[PDB]
């Protein structure tokens, strides 16, 4: 039995309702009149939270702004009001027959106001020099959408090669998201130049937003 | 109502691990019984399940090298694993999947080659050079230590923190962790706690 649903929805607006899809390749529904459809929710680095169960039961310390309908083969979990804690992954799965099998998971986005990256960088500090070796590192906090490019410039000048990025996901509280870039190097090629920018071009801005130190 | 997984850990390719599955308020004799595991890419597979009757069940991809067994008597799930492959890395959840799924916390299995090494943390402040006002960006750089699970906090009482997700570099993770507060209040002390079980260590950073 296979569970499909999408992997994204459509941006949705704090306060209006959401929608997510999901369809079986096999009836659900039992001899019983239960229907075994079950929803869960994933957060980053949390663990699966059962959300609905039987198709229309909830979870413990589930509020009532959930709900599921359907019939044995397609279902809807709605979610009135979505608020902001509300993103994470949703998935869709069956307990009818043994081989468990579960839906690829529907991420909940969520729609804001444009906003402007928070940057800020830092030197290597002297514990890691001393160590021998040194990374450059700043933080684009806070910014939305996500669309983001990041360049680094040693003494002016192109550089890449030892750039390492990393995004979050959508803030549960401010339905932002948060870049880190780090540029790591020899405390040699450190200790030759001086001239470091974090430059970072939010591709809904303008004036590339820049910072740097010597 | 809890389930509880026990026994995950590092272990080389070829090893073999066994973790145990012990719970209050459910009665692993009256049901189909099952372990799953969440891969890194994060979707679930199936790894094993027994039934009330005793009839075990596994897919292919574990076959002959996984035994799922349970222990009437002490209500315990066990899962014996051999000829564990680095694909057999991942969260082992213990779970009751009829009517009303519970499933416990999950324990991780690792099954590399690579040593555990603790991790370097080196505090990530602003200095001489730049803006200095209202609500100041300070962090923590968390860097060359193997098992993954890490664990920061600050001054065990702070929102406007942003935990980055691990990037693999050369064989070891290396991550990051920015919190923002009022310059009116840097004189306070802003301490980063980064804990790595995998080694019992757990470092801890004043910054300034
Ligand atoms: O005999 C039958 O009616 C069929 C029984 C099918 C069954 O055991 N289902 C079943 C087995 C395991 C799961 C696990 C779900 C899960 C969900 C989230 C996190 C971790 C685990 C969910 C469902």
């Amino acid at each position: 039995a296979a569970l499909t649903q999408s992997p994204v929805s459509n941006p949705v607006t704090l306060g209006t309702s959401a929608s997510i899809s999901c369809r079986s390749t096999k009836s659900l529904l039992h001899s019983n009149g239960i229907t075994y459809l079950y929803w869960y929710l994933q957060k980053p680095g949390q663990s699966p939270q059962l959300l609905i169960y039987q198709m229309s039961n909830l979870a413990s310390g589930v509020p009532n702004r959930f709900s599921s309908s359907g019939s044995g083969t397609d279902f809807t979990l709605r979610i009135n009001t979505v608020e902001a804690e509300d993103v994470g992954v949703y998935y869709c799965a069956q307990n009818l027959e043994l081989p468990p099998t579960f839906g690829a998971g529907t991420k909940l986005e969520l729609k804001r106001a444009d906003a402007a990256p928070t940057v800020s960088i830092f030197p290597p500090s002297s514990e890691q020099l001393t160590s021998g070796g040194a990374s450059v590192v700043c933080f684009l906090n806070n910014f939305y959408p996500k669309d983001i490019n990041v360049k680094w410039k040693i003494d002016g000048s192109e550089r890449q090669n030892g750039v390492l990025n990393s995004w979050t996901d959508q803030d549960s509280k401010d339905s932002t998201y948060s870049m880190s870039s780090t540029l790591t190097l020899t405390k040699d090629e450190y200790e030759r130049h001086n001239g470091y920018t974090c430059e970072a071009t939010h591709k809904t801005s303008t004036s590339p937003i820049v910072k740097s130190f010597n | 109502a809890a389930l509880l997984e026990s026994g995950g850990g590092l272990v080389k390719p070829g090893g073999s691990l066994k973790l145990s599955c012990t719970a209050s308020g459910i009665t692993f004799s009256r049901y189909i019984m099952s372990w799953v595991r969440q891969i890194p890419e994060k979707r679930l597979e199936w790894v094993a399940s027994i039934s009330s009757g005793g009839i075990t069940y596994y897919p292919d991809s574990v076959a002959g090298r996984f035994t799922i067994s349970r222990d009437n008597v002490r209500n315990i799930l066990y899962l014996q694993m051999s000829s564990l492959r680095s694909e057999d890395t991942a969260l082992y959840y213990c779970a009751r999947g009829q009517g009303r799924p519970y499933w416990g916390q999950g324990t991780s299995v690792t099954v590399s080659a690579a040593k555990t090494t603790p991790p370097s943390v080196y505090p990530a402040a602003p200095g001489c050079g730049d803006t200095t006002g209202s609500s100041v960006t300070l962090g923590c750089l968390v860097k060359g230590y193997f098992p993954e699970p890490v664990t920061v906090t600050w001054n065990s009482g702070g929102s406007s923190v942003h935990t980055f997700p691990a990037l693999l570099q050369s064989g070891l993770y290396t991550m990051s962790s920015s919190v923002t507060v009022p310059s009116s209040t840097w004189p306070s002390t802003v301490t980063c706690s980064v804990a790595h079980p995998a080694s019992s260590t757990t470092v801890d950073k004043k910054l300034e």
